[PDB]
RNA sequence: ACCUCGGAGCAGAACCCAACCUCCGAGCAGUACAUGCUAAGACUUCACCAGUCAAAGCGAACCUCAAUUGAUCCAAUAACUUGACCAACGGAACAAGUUACCCUAGGGAUAACAGCGCAAUCCUAUUCUAGAGUCCAUAUCAACAAUAGGGUUUACG
RNA sequence: CCGAGCCUGGUGAUAGCUGGUUGUCCAAGAUAGAAUCUUAGUUCAACUUUAAAUUUGCCCACAGAACCCUCUAAAUCCCCUUGUAAAUUUAACUGUUAGUCCAAAGAGGAACAGCUCUUUGGACACUAGGAAAAAACCUUGUAGAGAGAGUAAAAAAUUUAAC
RNA sequence: ACCCCUAUACCUUCUGCAUAAUGAAUUAACUAGAAAUAACUUUGCAAGGAGAGCCAAAGCUAAGACCCCCGAAACCAGACGA
């Protein structure tokens, strides 16, 4: 990715990242399952449900995603009626 | 009864058990070979098969003649 | 588990194995022959005598008589004495009593379950 | 390979839903408070402690393939299978005073 | 018709089969492990038959006919595996040891493994002397005690078979002097 | 050999699902659960999607 | 490596060289019976059980049976299978014979013997009858383990049996509140003049069963004692309504003191839940507010929360959330 | 490396050879030789 | 001839692991149509992606099969859904030959000669006495075998 | 100096390839694998380091972990006690992953070659003594001075035909 | 001083390598680690921090401390050459 822009000399975000992942303010990232729209006739219903769910990403994936994205995307946003509002903060977390 | 084993073994597996046998041995598949390209017996890479083709035929025929009843009828095609 | 003293408690197939006279009972009446065949078979079962088959070949073309056969095996020469005496005494109505033997010229259609282990031992 | 084996050994504490064992064929048979999956996979129906015992086997009357074997078996004989059990640890619930009314 | 991977384990260890005198006084005891060819057997039959008359004295093949296949750049021939201790050829009848020993040991000389022509008495004699020697020993230290106890950490060097072998066998070779 | 085909419901209209049938078989009328009406209703063919 | 078996291994003895001569379990049921027999037999290996732990009478009987089957009209019923048995008649004379023997099992199943007398079982010889009067027309029978509402059991029951002194006892085994082991004493009668009950002295006045709300099913037993000679009972029973802490006692300790004097003869026990009547017992008779109990369940198990909950549905975070309402921090 | 069974006599590990040296048979010799005794 | 997935010969008893090679199969089929929705806790082909089991709950009723498979973008569609022998099977949207006219960066001489290892092949001597030598084992030959040594050939490594 | 002249410029072209990389001192510190137009390289994992938080880790005894195949060894998993002091989690980066030889169980098809491949263990990229020099055999590790002392491994044996 | 005893030059690429393979006649001078996110460390202020913008559920401001040298055959544009 571009560490120093040629116009302004600041970092740039990889837009491939932004249209695939949701980052929560706490530091987690959310993705969809790969192939959730693919060939559903042959898949079993349990398999289908496992596909529909929005999952988290492990530490390294999360680290890589944060490097590929600017500080703007990491700020706290007070959207009106976002369905992900509750998930922004953690609860009862000791290490 | 449907079984997927070597036809040659039948001679020593079952004997004097059948009154009627039909033996349709693997052949050069004349019409099929002239028309069909893929998996052709005449493909030059698979030359080795043809060298061991004639003996196999005898073997398979024999298995039938070993399995048939005394006075039993075998037809070979 | 092998080292534990409970080993081979699950062994079952060792208890099983995975590996001759013919009696003629011809009668003209078709209500009689099978009844006596039944009786002889019952006597065989009671005294632990092995039975193969009760085969029937078709009626002779016309007038018309039909044959009922019972295959028996495991009979000793000494035990034959008692056995044959009873089957002679029990004769209902002028029924021809025969004792025929397999003369090595008299093959079976094997079942699919039986064939697999036969193939395994063949090769 | 398929990575099939014993997941929880003897005297292991097991929460409900945990996998006890995975198997291609029926090596270990489900005992008390142990459910079997589609793929013969043994799981704990209750929280507790896993035990392995030998128990005498009677197949289902409808299950002909095993019933026939029983029929061929000589008199005096009994089949033994290895069975896996979860002994539950905590009682279902307790009664408590809410109010004096 | 099956090819076999070469299992050399057959030659290893003492012979537990055909180690008993059967209706015969004289036999050739194998002192080593080797494979017999058909050529060996050809020599065997020829020499023994031409030496003594079959009417007065009788010879017995105490070894199976060759059936172990040999693969050579495909199977070409068959061999017989023999461990040390097998009586290969038995001989009996109204005869004396002195007159048979000559041709018998001569026939044993050509054998690929070490071997000895022995009588019943002589064979049992050497069994007796060996088992006397082991109780007669003046060495506190036997291979047995050390190997089984794992005394010097010797198991690192040793094989698992050694415990069974008592240290008397090393490859195809049998050492009778070893205790 | 088989073909994948789309099934639409007469009742609780606006729901559909996919199924296999042989090409050689007759046109397929079926009974299936529709969560729109929360009832078991009849379904009918409209078109073949793909051949499998 | 092998370790030799510690006991006779199954199927070891029965094996033979030949199998063809031997009889097989031709029937499924044959094997089933043998398998059941094997389950009762103790074994050296680990087993499921370990962890989940006069002459003239015969003569009369044969005569009566022969007399019964003699009548052709009697046998005509059975062959048409349109035959009946007198239910009441069977019940009447069963109690004399096999009544107490069956009743023993029920008492030990309900664990009366283990709770009352620390496992000291007895056979209840006397056919004790207890009835509870409801209105004027019908009276509720107390059998062994029957269900009776305390609404019906609000007054003294009518007790009848064959007799020649006695002691009558009613206990709530599980009814007690302050202590686990202890029991309440409802009403005690001593030195009962045989069949007549009323003439015997009233040591404790009748008190109805009072099982609290949501405390489940309560078993209450009648115990009868064969009193050979009268005893003065200085047990500090004071008739008044009562104070519960005085009604608490242990049946085991009570019988311990009077082991040699009297012995039990008959038991009858009934089970009961809470009813509206129980409310009036606390309010009127006890002058206290009603205790209410709930069956709660232990808190659900969740594994320790991780910082990065990889390949988990989004709802993972909601498992460790305590409230469902939004929060704002310093904002 | 080589196979455990060889046509020739295989050379041992030195340790094993030292063991063979130590565990050799020793015959008992009497104080007075038996042939010389009457 | 192969490249992906599952077996068979090797795998001895938690897991994983007999390379390479030589073979057998798979790119489905049949049956339901609640192959509905939802959700504790777990398993996992040594990463990720993928894959797998499942209590309780809401609504109804009184699956077999060893593998049987394909990411993203994008395209089609009102939506629901669908799309590759992308088989080089973690898949570039779409590209073949020849070079002794050849070039550059390197690696070796993992192709050959040179130098090394074994001694399968080859050469030599002994050991046994068959059988020749018109009689006669050992004047001289020499059968079936065993035991040694050298590193001239031919292969193998 | 022509399979496409020469000069300047783009141009500090590009180079997973070769070569090089500059004071002192101390400390911790090695060889599971997976995908890859990939095996001369990357990325993930494993190992490694630092800092942090907190509680168990290592060694383990009983009990326990399969039938079938026609037969089964050294063993392994799990594991209180015990002897011990480490372990998991969290934050942040790099770097390494072409091994060879020996003992054992095997297979390659020469009973097989410091020949190829799988597993268990040892040794070698760290010091020192010994076997003749000596990667892998044996003895031995935590560092300095001494013109003190005790030790470890540590030197091959053998000689022959009369009757 | 030598004689005595002990002692297989250096760098770099390979698992060993003594030695094998590259590099050095020698002297002097010159000749090669450049930066972000995020963390840590030390300050100021603190539900607020910052000399507009930005961040904030103890954070924010400031500082400290991390990312080499030489080398192709080529390709293109414009001149110059019989
Ligand atoms: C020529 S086709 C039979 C003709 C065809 N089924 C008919 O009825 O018209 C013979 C088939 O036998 C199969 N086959 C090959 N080897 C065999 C064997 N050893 N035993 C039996 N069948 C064999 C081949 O795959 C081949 O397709
Ligand atoms: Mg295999
Ligand atoms: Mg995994
Ligand atoms: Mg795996
Ligand atoms: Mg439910
Ligand atoms: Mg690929
Ligand atoms: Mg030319
Ligand atoms: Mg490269
Ligand atoms: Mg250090
Ligand atoms: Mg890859
Ligand atoms: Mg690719
Ligand atoms: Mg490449
Ligand atoms: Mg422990
Ligand atoms: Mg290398
Ligand atoms: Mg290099
Ligand atoms: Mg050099
Ligand atoms: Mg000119």
């Amino acid at each position: 990715l571009t560490y120093f822009s040629a116009r302004k000399g600041k970092r740039k975000t990889v837009k491939a990242v932004i249209d695939r992942f949701l980052r929560l303010h706490c530091g987690l990232w959310v993705r969809r399952k790969a192939g959730y729209k693919k060939k559903l006739w042959k898949k079993t219903p349990a398999r289908k449900k496992r596909l529909r769910e929005f999952v988290f990403c492990n530490k390294t994936q999360s680290k890589l995603l944060d490097k590929m994205t600017t500080s703007f995307w990491k700020r706290r946003n007070w959207y009106v009626d976002d369905p992900y509002q509750k998930y922004h903060d953690r609860t009862n977390l000791k290490v | 009864r449907v079984t997927s084993w070597d036809g040659r073994k039948w001679g020593e597996l079952e004997g004097d058990t059948y009154d009627r046998v039909l033996v349709d041995v693997p052949c050069t598949t004349d019409r099929h070979s002239l028309h069909e390209e893929e998996n052709n017996i005449f493909k030059r890479s698979r030359k080795k098969e043809r060298q061991i083709l004639p003996v196999l035929q005898v073997q398979l025929l024999a298995a039938g003649l070993l399995a048939t009843k005394p006075g039993g009828h075998v037809v070979y095609s | 588990y092998k080292t534990k003293p409970t080993h081979g408690i699950g062994k079952y197939k060792h208890l099983i194995k995975a590996e001759v006279l013919n009696i003629h009972l011809t009668a003209y009446d078709m209500t009689l022959a099978e009844s006596y065949a039944q009786y002889v078979h019952n006597l065989c079962n009671s005294l632990s005598i092995k039975v193969e088959e009760s085969y029937a070949m078709p009626t002779k073309t016309i007038l018309t008589t039909h044959e009922r056969v019972v295959q028996i095996s495991g009979l000793s020469a000494t035990f034959a004495e008692i056995f044959l005496e009873i089957i002679q005494s029990s004769l209902p109505e002028g029924v021809r009593l025969s004792v025929k033997e397999h003369t090595e010229e008299d093959g079976r259609f094997k079942a699919r379950p039986e064939l697999e282990e036969l193939l395994a031992k063949l090769k | 390979g398929r990575r099939q084996g014993i997941k929880k050994m003897e005297g292991h504490y097991v929460h409900a839903g945990n996998i006890i064992a995975t198997q291609r064929h029926f090596r270990w048979h489900p005992g008390a408070h142990v459910g079997v999956g589609k793929n013969k996979c043994l799981y704990a129906l209750e929280e507790g402690i896993v035990r392995y015992t030998k128990e005498v086997y009677v197949p289902h009357p409808r299950n002909t393939e095993a019933v026939d074997l029983i029929t061929r078996l000589p008199k005096g004989a009994v089949l033994y299978k290895t069975f896996v059990h979860v002994v539950p640890a905590k009682p279902e619930g307790t009664f408590k005073l809410v109010a004096m009314l | 018709v099956r090819r076999e991977p070469k299992n050399l384990s057959d030659i290893r260890g003492p012979s537990t089969e055909a180690t008993e005198f059967t209706e015969g006084n004289f036999a050739i005891l194998a002192l080593g492990g080797g494979y017999l060819h058909w050529g060996h057997f050809e020599m065997m039959r020829l020499t023994i038959n031409r030496s003594m008359d079959p009417k007065n004295m009788f010879a017995i093949w105490r070894v199976p006919a060759p059936f172990k296949p040999i693969t050579r750049k495909a199977i070409d021939h068959y061999v017989t595996p023999v461990k040390a201790g097998r009586l290969v050829v038995e001989m009996g009848g109204r005869c004396e040891f002195e007159e048979v020993q000559g041709f018998l040991d001569q026939v044993a000389h050509k054998l690929p493994f070490a071997a000895k022509a022995v009588s019943r008495g002589t064979l049992e004699k050497m069994r007796k002397d060996q088992e006397e020697r082991e109780r007669n020993n003046q060495n506190p230290w036997t291979f047995e005690r050390i190997a089984t106890a794992n005394m010097l950490g010797i198991r690192k060097v040793l094989s698992p078979y050694d415990l069974t072998h008592k240290g008397k066998y090393w490859g195809k070779f049998y050492m009778p002097k070893r205790v | 050999k088989n073909i994948l085909v789309r099934m639409v419901s007469e009742a609780g209209t606006g729901f559909c699902f996919n199924t296999k049938r042989n090409r050689l078989r007759e046109k397929l009328t079926l009974l299936h659960y529709d969560p729109v009406v929360k009832q078991r209703v009849l379904f009918v063919e409209k078109k073949k999607i793909r051949s499998l | 490596r092998r370790t030799p078996p510690l006991g006779p291994m199954p199927n070891s003895d029965i094996d033979l060289s030949n199998l063809e001569r031997l009889e097989k379990y031709r029937s499924f049921d044959r094997y089933r019976r043998r398998a059941e027999q094997e389950a009762q037999a103790p074994h050296w290996w680990r087993t499921y059980r370990e962890y989940f732990g006069r002459t003239q009478q015969l003569l009369e009987r044969k005569q009566a049976i022969q007399e019964l089957r003699a009548n052709v009209e009697e046998e005509r019923a059975a062959r048409l299978r349109t035959a009946s048995v007198p239910l009441d008649a069977v019940r009447a004379e069963w109690e004399r014979t096999c009544g107490p023997y069956h009743k023993q099992r029920l008492a030990e199943y309900y664990g009366l013997y283990r709770d009352l007398f620390h496992g000291a079982t007895f056979v209840p010889r006397v056919p004790l009858h207890v009835a509870y009067a409801v209105g004027e027309d019908d009276l509720m029978p107390v059998y062994c383990g029957n269900e009776v509402t305390p609404t019906e059991a609000a007054q003294a029951p009518e007790v009848t049996y064959e007799a020649e002194l006695w002691t009558l006892l009613l206990t709530s085994l599980d009814g007690h509140l302050l202590e686990p082991d202890a029991e309440y004493l409802h009403w005690l009668l001593t030195n009962i003049p045989g069949n007549r009950v009323a003439e015997g002295q009233v040591t404790c006045p009748y008190l109805p069963p009072f099982p609290a709300r949501g405390s489940g099913i309560h078993r209450l037993a009648f115990l009868l004692f064969k009193q050979d000679q009268p005893i003065d009972f200085s047990e500090d029973a004071r008739p008044s309504c009562y104070q519960l802490a005085q009604r608490t006692f242990r049946t085991f300790d009570f019988y311990k003191k009077h082991q040699e004097t009297m012995t039990p003869a008959g038991l009858s026990f009934f089970q009961c839940r809470w009813d509206d009547s129980v409310t009036y017992i606390f309010h009127q008779l006890l002058d206290m507010r009603e205790p209410v109990f709930e069956f709660v369940r232990p808190p659900p198990y969740h594994p320790k929360q991780k910082r990065f909950p990889h390949r988990q549905p989004l709802r993972y975070l909601d498992r460790y959330r305590d409230s469902h309402e939004p929060t704002y921090g310093i904002y | 490396g080589s196979k455990a069974v060889t046509r020739h006599r295989r050379v041992m590990h030195f340790q094993r050879q030292k063991l063979m040296a130590v565990t050799e048979y020793i015959p008992p010799k009497p104080a007075i030789h038996p042939s010389c005794l009457p």
